[PDB]
């Protein structure tokens, strides 16, 4: 459900995905603390993933693996934004 | 016990079957150190002693190894396995898998590699294919 | 050590494919990576001739100081000639004359 949600952007780094099974997921692994679990998020208003809740990852910091750093242009530990999205809009 | 009741030939043997074992099991830096020791079949010593140093990542240990067999001795340095040596290395530093491949086959094809040599290339093959990916 | 001569006018980078087999033939922007080196390796000592790796769009980068020029600060016009030996060193900042060229793999374009 995606109706209520926390839209406010936050600054995020790259990083290696935590491992093989995450990058497969192809979910954005992000901390509880960071936003809800089975979302969609966009980052920089143009790359959609799903956030999944991950323990691994400290808050503030996002998970990628190297084919959506192949998609966006963007090198490790990037400073980018991130929001909420609802594609229904 | 043999090298302190100064039988070589038996020692040797004994340090071949030690280094052997332990390169197998992962301790590519000891059994380099016993290679080196019975270097002081002196071409396969100089061999496997830069396929353990390649297990551990060692590349220039395994260029100075190389080094140090062909400036002392001339047999090694104009036999094939000096120059499997030299290829492997040089892959290595290159991050070449398949060329390694590709030498393993030539080395192979004219001297055939046993389970022990393969078992270590194989390693090295998997130590470089991870820094690839 | 240096003296005056503590700071870099001008510094070459050969830039190379760390994996070859994974190539890309597009043009480089020079400044890109510019920005990300100085990011990653500022306020560090350089000589030429120096093997470094460099990460850059997934893709991963030997990068070798090819010749460095070394200039005191408060030089308007850059009269230090373009040195390759080691013994010239400077500490990288961002108004460095960064020049980037064919890599050790020559793939690079």
């Amino acid at each position: 459900d995606m109706t209520n949600m926390d839209t406010r952007t936050r600054h995020l780094k790259v990083s290696n995905c935590p491992n093989n099974s995450y990058a497969l997921a192809n979910v954005a692994a992000v901390s509880p603390n960071d936003f809800p679990n089975n979302i969609y998020i966009i980052i920089d208003n143009l790359f959609v993933f799903t956030t999944r809740h991950s323990n691994d990852i400290p808050p503030g910091t996002i998970g990628f693996n190297g084919n959506q750093r192949t998609w966006g242009g963007w090198s490790l530990n990037q400073d980018v934004q991130a929001k909420a999205f609802d594609l229904f809009k | 016990w043999y090298a302190q009741d100064q039988s070589v030939a038996l020692s040797n043997k004994c340090f071949i079957k030690c280094a052997d074992l332990k390169a197998l099991d992962g301790q590519y830096i000891e059994a380099s150190d016993i290679y080196s020791k019975l270097i002081k079949s002196l071409k396969d010593y100089f061999l496997k002693k830069g396929l353990c140093q390649l297990a551990a990542t060692d590349a220039v240990a395994a260029a100075r190894t190389l080094q140090e067999g062909q400036s002392e001795d001339p047999n090694f340095a104009d036999s094939r396995e000096s120059n499997f040596l030299k290829s492997l290395i040089d892959a290595v530093n290159e991050g070449d898998s398949e060329q390694l491949s590709e030498h393993c086959k030539e080395f192979d094809n004219f001297m055939r590699l046993d389970k022990w040599k393969i078992t270590i290339l194989n390693k090295i093959k998997e130590s470089i294919q991870q820094q690839e990916d | 050590y240096s003296g005056k001569q503590s700071y870099l006018g001008s510094i070459d980078i050969d830039i190379s494919f760390r994996a070859r087999g994974k190539a890309v033939s597009t043009v480089f922007d020079q400044d890109e990576l510019a920005k990300q080196f100085v990011r990653c390796y500022e306020s560090q000592i350089f000589s030429p001739t120096q093997y470094l790796i460099m990460e850059f769009q997934g893709h991963f980068f030997d990068l070798k100081i090819r010749n460095v020029q070394a200039i005191d600060l408060g030089d308007i016009e850059p009269t230090s000639a373009v040195a390759t030996g080691i013994e010239t060193k400077g500490i990288l900042t961002k108004q460095t004359q960064i020049n980037f060229f064919k890599g050790r793999d020559g793939l690079v374009n």
